[PDB]
């Protein structure tokens, strides 16, 4: 069933597990037309496809071609990402096929279930958590590739970078929502705290900042005192 | 018209026979039902005084045979039989006519009701959906589980409903998910119509009978069955306009007659809701929305 705070750690056991988040896959702007309506320009998704032990995060692009003449564009949108996701498991090898999906939105069940028919064996699960995985395209290296791809492309990245030689995928996984939660509540802050020092470096391999343990313990209080905040500043507190 | 003759009536009992019903008392002398119309299957159904748990009964045709009902005092309960000698069942009969032992079955003769719920139900049909194949008659009771929801323990005492699954393989061709799982024609009308049932008539004598039997023995999955097939119709966007039309006349008819008071169990909200307002045919069954707005506004 539903996966939530008292089944927590059941994302770090050695079940391989995918979760998906489908937020950033139809993405538009909307603007005005010149008779003064209403329109929107769709712009490049993604489907963020994470396993949470690993860091492996399977990033299909979606290139706006995908929206030509379709309609119910939100609906298709969910049904492609079943589509992407089935793709995906049947390119993998059956002993690194997910025994789980979790989804981190609901709408995403049944047009999941349906397109993993010939798997009744993987389970498709929403979850009660509020991921902030909507938050990736606020990851430099992430929206890069995305707005570059001119067709679509499936990128993989470890989101880790290289934590995993030094900490848990339990405490990764901390780490990873506690800074991806920082983006959503306030991008420009986060990303100030983040890479405002310019003697500190991303490697050309990685997503995030070379810290060592110590400056990761001064960062990762420094988003927990900005999504406090945030939550004073949102409700006066 | 034909008559169901029954030894005796040892114990108190309601007695049903198709949408009618009457009280018998413990050994009162009752001798069973005449004037029963020829053309219709029928449906003899009981709940005992004691025991308003189970209820059961059997449908017939009284032109496949001669049928008599039995109080048997060790499986409890009133059995069907069919007496092979015409001669014992002509006389046994009339001696009952003659002293007026019987229930007249009682038609109004302006009352087209019970061919309006049973218009495409053959026993032939009723048969293969219930198999005991060494009687002509089949027994139908509250508790007997179907098929699907076996998979989901006896099989002899199963109702073999045709399996209906809305994500299956079945219900959805490969390359179509999306289109097949919001648009259910290809399985309506090539996977179930053309493929299993042959033609819509036999899939509205299943639909009436998974209808029947949760109306006169609160059957759960009967209720299901009948929810699912009116569902996949309303889920497809391309019917033959005579099925719409024949599937309004068939609802107007089943919701007219359910109980008022058992409206809240036989009918599942979010089914009729997505029928008659979301669905594809939402603007197609005008007499069934207009008695289920006037009927059951709350449901809606
Ligand atoms: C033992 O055979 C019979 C007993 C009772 C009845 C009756 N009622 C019939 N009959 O033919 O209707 C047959």
């Amino acid at each position: 069933g539903a996966m939530n705070s008292s089944n927590y750690a059941e994302l770090f056991n050695n079940d391989i597990k995918l979760f998906v988040d489908d937020t950033n896959v139809y993405r538009v702007t909307v603007h005005k037309t010149f008779e003064g309506n209403v329109a929107t320009k769709a712009i490049n998704g993604c489907i963020f496809t994470l396993n949470p032990k690993t860091g492996h995060l399977f990033l299909k692009i979606i290139h706006t071609s995908v929206w030509a003449g379709q309609k119910r564009l939100s609906q298709l949108a969910k049904w492609k990402t079943a589509e992407e996701v089935s793709a995906l498991v049947r390119s993998l090898p059956k002993e690194e096929q997910p025994k789980q999906i979790i989804v981190t939105r609901k709408a995403m069940l049944d047009p999941l279930e349906v397109h993993m028919l010939d798997f009744p064996n993987i389970a498709i699960r929403p979850t009660e958590l509020r991921l902030p995985f909507s938050a990736a395209m606020s990851i430099d290296k992430l929206s890069d590739v995305v707005m570059k791809a001119t067709e679509p492309q499936m990128v993989l990245f470890n989101i880790y970078d290289d934590w995993l030689d030094r900490i848990s995928s339990y405490t990764a996984f901390s780490r990873l929502t506690l800074l991806l939660r920082a983006l959503k509540t306030n991008e420009e802050s986060a990303k100030m705290i983040l890479l405002s020092d310019p003697t500190i470096t991303i490697k050309s391999y990685h997503l995030w900042p070379s810290f060592t343990d110590e400056q990761w313990i001064t960062i990762e209080s420094q988003m927990r005192d900005l999504i406090l905040t945030e939550y004073g500043r949102k409700y006066n507190v | 018209m034909n008559t169901v003759p029954f030894t005796s009536a040892p114990i108190e009992v309601t007695i049903g026979i198709d949408q009618y019903s009457f009280n018998v008392k413990e050994n009162q002398p009752f001798h069973g039902i005449k004037d029963i119309p020829i053309g219709h299957v029928h449906v003899i159904h009981f709940q005992h005084a004691d025991n308003s748990s189970m209820r059961y009964g059997y449908w017939f045709d009284c032109r496949m045979g001669n049928f008599y009902i039995q109080y048997d005092p060790k499986d409890g309960l009133y059995k069907m039989m069919e007496e092979r000698d015409g001669a014992k069942f002509e006389n046994i009969v009339h001696n009952f006519k003659e002293r007026q032992m019987m229930v007249s079955y009682p038609k109004i003769d302006e009352d087209d009701t019970w061919y309006n719920l049973t218009e495409f139900v053959q026993m032939d049909k009723i048969r293969k959906i219930v198999r005991k194949d060494e009687n002509q008659f089949s027994y139908v009771d509250s508790s007997m589980t179907t098929v699907q929801e076996n998979e989901l323990s006896d099989p002899a005492h199963s109702l073999n409903y045709t399996v209906i699954n809305f994500k299956s393989r079945e219900a959805i061709r490969p390359g179509h998910e999306m289109e097949d799982f919001l648009d259910k024609s290809y399985y309506l009308n090539t996977v179930m119509l053309q493929g299993i049932f042959k033609n819509s008539s036999n899939y509205f004598g299943e639909l009436q009978f998974a209808f029947l039997n949760a109306m006169f023995f609160g059957n759960y999955g009967s209720s299901l069955q009948w929810h699912a097939m009116i569902e996949l119709i309303c889920s497809s966007a391309t019917v033959p306009k005579h099925m719409l039309d024949k599937l309004d006349e068939i609802l107007y008819y089943q919701i007219k007659t359910l109980p008022e008071q058992y409206s809240d169990i036989l009918l599942n909200e979010r089914v009729w809701n997505i029928c008659l307002y979301s669905s594809f045919q939402k603007n197609s069954l005008h007499n069934t929305e207009k008695i289920m707005e006037n009927k059951y506004p709350e449901l809606l």
